[PDB]
RNA sequence: ACCGAUAGUGAACCAGUACCGUGAGGGAAAGGUGAAAAGCACCCCGGAAGGGGAGUGAAAUAGAACCUGAAACCGUGUGCUUACAAGUAGUCAGAGCCCGUUAAUGGGUGAUGGCGUGCCUUUUGUAGAAUGAACCGGCGAGUUACGAUUUGAUGCAAGGUU
RNA sequence: UAACUUGGGAGUCAGAACAUGGGUGAUAAGGUCCGUGUUCGAAAGGGAAACAGCCCAGACCACCAGCUAAGGUCCCAAAAU
RNA sequence: GACAAUGGUAGGAGAGCGUUCUAAGGGCGUUGAAGCAUGAUCGUAAGGACAUGUGGAGCGCUUAGAAGUGAGAAUGCCGGUG
């Protein structure tokens, strides 16, 4: 059927993150791990994380073959930001936005 | 008593925002700017009912004048023609007769020549 | 009769209620004209 | 208003080299927390009229009433008593002499009645009423007033 | 065989078994109505046309009696404060060309 | 109401040749410039191209009229600084007159979308062989 | 300096067109029986047998 | 015929408190699960957080970042359309393609053609290269007391009125 | 078919160009000051390419009807090669 | 019926819509109120209904009365977000 995995609150920015999720968006289970494995990015680590946990929800709570699972749906949303300042010069001072995000993948069978 | 405008004011952007659909990017979703395009597009709907009718007066005269062309006549004498032999019926009609009927469209055409 | 009341037939009026809209002729300034002494808060000079 | 809301008197910036709009105070009506332009005031709002208008209207409403039983006879306050005589005869307004302080202890309970006497008859209470139960002795004190 | 019938002030080019639509006429739902106004009538039959035919004329079933499409009025004159929105629902009558 | 619009479906497009020999320029471009757009049919719209195909032959021979081959010098600009260029008529007529007439037309053609479309059908050959015998070309005569 | 009118939503992505990220460029190792990429050690397991 | 969390006290909350100042002194933001904690036992992925089931529950997209949950804004998917074109972005006409309503001369899109230099303010006169507005939401400006004056209504009338 | 009177209520006291009679200037100025008129101000529509004031003409609203006005009829661009 | 009028800035006059509350009357509502979302609906405008989702407990309607009664502009204030 189809078996998702969320992860919330994740401290990395939405948009360093939708670059990998770009690329493991209607492939294979296989090779997404395979390039979330590989690829240099650092939101790699978790985002392999979250989509060994749908694998596992699959496998664990529909009972789907773990060989035939594409990686429906995946995507970040944006989430509750810290908003923190930096002292610049001359008195001032500007804000900093350290942002979050809530990766939400989906892998089904296709049936 | 005290009165907080509330699911006032909401209503009537709503209404704006609905008004003003298929516009290009910001002019369909922000109110300061959907409510001077849907101004601006009352405006041009106003001037474009009446400059509609002249349109379609143009377009009427350019195929009666085509069409007389081809019986050797113009729109001028043609419609000198008309209304000297006897009057007649208007453009419009006139125009999608001779789209039509080219048959009777040169029928009136020899009846207008009557007309000398 | 004490939920259907009725004043005598031109007693009473709405007042006038300025600076709200422009469709109902007191709008923008409100009754007083462009800038001057008169078209300030403050009223103009002192009568006479 | 401005003069009563807590803090202010001083100028939050300068007026002339932040960038930021000129302001006088914190608690000023265009900010949030300060300063409300009009509006509430503790102030009356009763008014009079002539004598002779207020014992016309006085007279209107029994006119369109018009448009009386005998003495009542209650020695305890008993409201069923009170409930079966309004039944034999629910707005009423129960118009009795100087004061019997055992027909109003009787009536006051019941939900649409209202009693007084013949020198507090009111026009809000005479024309909330659907009836009027006067005795024969109130009858004639206020043709005698009126 | 259409005909060219002057009905409200403007010419219609009608053909039997058609719907037409026109400013308001006096009659009420589903009635007859004979036009006299024709300035031209006959296609593929005859080619006829005076000021007034004046020997044809037609007739319509009054199918229906309604209201258009509310149209609003809306136009302001810039930095001037002055601006100004009607409605209208021009009314017209649908008809059936019974015959000609 | 009833007013017959041009479809793709109800449009037909002719081709006709038209000897430009012994011609005034302008006086034939206007002739030609009316077949293009296309109104000498009675199923004119303006929002498409009813007109037809021209091919104008014979284009080494138009004539002025008056001082009109010295004079009458067409300009163009580079678009770089202070680099403007001239031809005189009479240069234009005898190095390129496919060019001649192809500009006298298109400026007498709208300048816009469907007006290019239209300016695309004209076929200019300075001679009196055009390699169109594959499209049944009409004679024409200027009306 | 500074911009003079702020940029739509539209010329954004357009610029972004070109934010992609390419993938490693990798392979199946013959040995481990997983992805490796190309020219690197396996890091699955061990060898590289080139 | 007082407010209802930007309101009402500066303070509905451990508030004259965080914080700011050498100091006198200035000064915020911060409410709501549920009828009842019944507040998620157990299993799986994970280092944990966080999830997916399984249960409590009337409801868990009521899971303590907890009543509803708007808009700006950020995304994923898809029906119509766009890489020879000069665009205050609409409006009138209009093929083609896709749907199917508060069922009535239907809805979405839009090849293409005609017309068309935003809004306020201030000015003799602004597309103006004069002002002002990043966008969204909320708050934000002729009021009250007492006198005078004229108008409408009502009550009496050489009297009227407290 | 307006006019005056007596009442309540205002706004205005920066005017502009065009024709015309003058002053000033230099028979300069889209200059400046006055008499008379028109339009803009507060007026959209058509013509003057574009263009408040120039010529025509005063928009209650709908119409895919007709007649004219300044101005025009080779093509752009409606109507006379 | 017939005729006539209906550009408008400062400004003058009239008729109205809508919000919160109050009185009276009469009603709706856990068989689902307010609100929010969508809609191809009715009115000359301000605007008024209706239907479906969401929501979970209060709201209309007539007639009067009283106003903290309507926001796009203040280098407006606070929050969020580009």
């Amino acid at each position: 059927m189809e078996a998702k995995a969320v992860a919330r609150t994740i401290r990395i920015a939405p948009r360093k993150v939708r670059l990998v999720l770009d690329l493991i968006r209607g492939k294979n289970a296989a090779e997404a791990i395979a390039i979330l494995k590989l690829t240099n990015k650092a939101s790699s680590p978790v985002i392999e994380k979250v989509l060994m946990s749908a694998l596992a929800n699959a496998e664990h709570n529909y009972d789907m073959n773990t060989d035939e699972l594409v990686v429906k749906e995946a995507y970040a949303n944006e989430g509750p930001t810290l908003k923190r300042f930096r002292p610049r010069a001359q008195g001032r001072a500007s804000a900093i936005n350290k942002r979050t995000s809530h990766i939400t993948i989906v892998v089904s069978d296709g049936k | 008593p005290r009165v907080k405008g509330g699911t006032v004011t909401r209503a009537r952007r709503k209404k704006t925002i609905k008004l003003a659909k298929g516009y290009f990017g910001s002019k369909h979703t922000l109110y300061k700017v959907a409510k001077q395009q849907v101004m601006k597009s009352g405006q041009y709907a106003f001037r474009d009912r009446r400059q509609r009718k002249r349109d379609f007066r143009k377009l009427w005269i350019t195929r009666i004048n085509a069409a007389a062309r081809q019986h050797e006549m113009s729109y001028s004498r043609l419609m000198n023609g008309l209304k000297k032999a006897g009057i007649d019926i208007n453009r419009k009609m006139l125009s999608e007769i001779a789209i039509s009927d080219e048959k009777a469209f040169a029928q009136l055409v020899t009846k207008a020549k009557d007309a000398l | 009769k004490l939920h259907e009341l009725k004043p005598a037939e031109g007693s009473r009026k709405e007042r006038n209620r300025v600076g709200r809209g422009v469709a109902t002729g007191n709008g923008k300034t409100s009754g007083r004209g462009h800038k001057g002494q008169k078209a300030r808060s403050g009223g103009g000079v002192r009568p006479g | 208003n401005r003069s009563a809301v807590s803090g202010g008197g001083r100028k939050p910036w300068k007026q002339k080299g932040t960038g930021r709009a000129r302001q006088g105070t914190i608690r000023a009506p265009q900010w949030r927390g300060g300063g409300i332009v009009f509006g509430p005031t503790p102030r009356s709002y009763a008014y009079k009229m002539p004598k002779k208008m207020r014992r016309l209207a006085l007279r209107s409403a029994l006119s369109f009433k018009v448009q009386v039983v005998d003495a009542f006879n209650f020695e305890a306050p008993k409201t069923k008593e009170f409930k079966n005589v309004l039944s034999t005869l629910k707005k009423v307004l129960v118009v009795t002499e100087n004061e019997d302080v055992n027909v109003e202890l009787s009536a006051r309970n019941i939900p649409g009645v209202q009693v007084t006497t013949a020198q507090g008859l009111n026009v809000l209470d005479i024309t909330n009423a659907d009836s009027l139960v006067i005795t024969e002795a109130a009858a004639k004190k206020v043709e005698e007033v009126l | 065989m259409f005909a060219i019938i002057e009905t409200g002030g403007k010419q219609i080019k009608v053909e039997e078994g058609q719907e037409i639509f026109v400013e308001k006429l006096d009659v009420n739902e589903g009635d007859t109505f004979t036009f006299d106004k024709v300035l031209f009538v006959g296609g593929d039959s005859v080619k006829v046309g005076a000021p007034t035919v004046e020997g044809a004329t037609v007739t319509a079933t009054v199918n229906k009696q309604g209201r258009g499409k509310k149209i609003t009025v809306f136009t302001y004159k810039r930095r001037k404060n002055s601006k100004r929105k009607k409605g209208h629902r021009q009314p017209y009558t649908k008809l059936t060309i019974d015959k000609i | 109401r009833q007013t017959f619009m041009a479809n793709e479906s109800n449009i037909e497009r002719k081709w006709y040749v038209i000897d430009a020999e012994g011609q005034t320029l302008g006086r034939l471009s206007s002739e030609v410039a009316s077949i293009l757009r296309g109104k000498n049919k009675v199923t004119y719209t303006p929002h498409v191209d009813t007109g037809d195909y021209v091919i104008v032959i014979n284009a080494s021979k138009i004539e002025f009229t008056g001082n009109k081959e010295t004079d009458k010098v067409y300009y163009r600009h580079s678009n770089h600084p202070g680099g403007i260029k001239s031809i005189t008529a009479g240069e234009l007529r005898r190095t390129n007159p496919e060019r001649l007439i192809e500009n006298s037309i298109k400026g007498m053609l709208p300048s816009t979308r469907l007006g290019e479309k239209q300016g695309k059908k004209l076929f200019v050959y300075g001679g009196a062989e055009h390699p169109h015998a594959a499209q049944q070309p009409e004679n024409y005569e200027l009306r | 300096a500074v911009p003079k009118r702020r940029t739509s939503k539209t010329r954004k992505n357009k610029r972004r067109t070109h934010f992609k990220i390419s993938v490693p460029g990798m392979t199946e190792c013959p040995n481990c029986g997983e992805y490796k990429l190309s020219h690197r050690v396996c890091k699955n397991c061990g060898s590289y047998n080139g």
